[PDB]
């Protein structure tokens, strides 16, 4: 619903230190 | 987790710790998928070769944690189990096929900045993200090596899904469609794997389409930890979703 | 190595 959206990251539009590594692997 | 890094505060707010009442110890990892359902590996609860057959009253669920051993007053929530549901075709006798179970909490947990449910993939999510090379994220409070000891806080590591023929050829165990494997190859130089105590935790991926975290896998099994030419095997959550839905719908 | 939890959860 609101599932998979972190209160301290996505919800505040802040990125964790390694989530980009994931994104960069999704080609 | 071997060769991981300390998790950031609220980095994995669906992370659940399966904790044994007496003696007080970590039993496995798990994940929060709603305010009253927790997902973990069947082998965390039931594993006849090692005489494991936990019932509801043997355990507690700790949600919102970061430190392994502290009682995280005002941050964690600690819940009792009303009921445990193991996949009826979980295969403990041979390869841990269908290694999945659900735990219904006695009371709904409150969500907070540190507690929040992860999404379960649908067919398209799985189709689009479960590809060789695509990286997922594994978290847990397990051993730092096969043989420092145990971490002080929740550990994290990102690992690439591996081609199914390479998974096959890395082991003597019979691989099924309800499993996938992840980890770097020897030539990739980078390391990382789940280890003793990490079982039952989540292998998640962040959809680049709707920017949500989905739990694609459950830490199931591996031969040692972070060994060259070996990979971690994970329960394919999407393939067992019908069972998940059936249990939750009925119960 | 585990700190006691409110022994009410137990
Ligand atoms: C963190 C997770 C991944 C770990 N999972 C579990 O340890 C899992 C629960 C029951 C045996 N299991 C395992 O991961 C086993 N690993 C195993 O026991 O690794 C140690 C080992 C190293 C070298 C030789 C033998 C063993 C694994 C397996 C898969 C499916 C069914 C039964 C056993 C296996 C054994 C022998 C050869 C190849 C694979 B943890 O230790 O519980």
């Amino acid at each position: 619903a609101d599932c998979g959206l972190r209160p301290l990251f996505e919800k505040k539009s802040l990125e964790d230190k390694t989530e980009r590594e994931l994104l960069e692997s999704y080609i | 987790i071997v060769e991981g890094s300390d998790a950031e505060i609220g980095m994995s707010p669906w992370q659940v710790m399966l904790f044994r009442k007496s003696p007080q110890e970590l039993l496995c990892g798990a994940s929060l998928i709603s305010d009253r359902w927790v997902l973990t590996a069947a082998h965390c609860l039931l594993y006849p070769p090692w005489d494991k057959n936990f019932t509801e009253n043997d355990l507690l669920v700790r949600i919102g944690k970061h430190s392994r051993t502290r009682y995280e007053r005002n941050i964690e929530k600690i819940s009792m189990l009303e009921k445990i549901y193991i996949h009826p075709r979980y295969n403990w006798r041979e390869n841990l096929d269908r290694d999945i179970a659900l735990m219904k909490l006695k009371k709904p947990v409150a969500f907070s900045d540190y507690i929040h449910p992860v999404c379960l993939p649908d067919r398209e999510t799985a189709a689009s993200l479960l590809q060789a090379g695509y990286k997922g994220r594994v978290t847990g409070w397990g051993n730092l090596k096969e043989t420092k000891g145990q971490p002080s806080v929740l550990q994290v590591v990102n690992l690439p899904i591996v081609e199914r023929p390479v998974c096959k050829d890395s082991t003597r165990i019979r691989i099924t469609d309800n499993m996938f494997c992840a980890g770097y190859k020897p030539d990739e130089g980078k390391r990382g794997d789940a280890c003793e105590g990490d079982s039952g935790g989540p292998f998640v991926m962040k959809s680049p389409f709707n920017n949500r975290w989905y739990q694609m896998g459950i830490v199931s099994w591996g031969e040692g930890c972070d060994r060259d030419g070996k990979y971690g095997f994970y329960t394919h959550v999407f393939r067992l979703k019908k069972w998940i839905q059936k249990v939750i719908d009925q119960f | 190595d585990f700190e006691e939890i409110p022994e009410e959860y137990l």
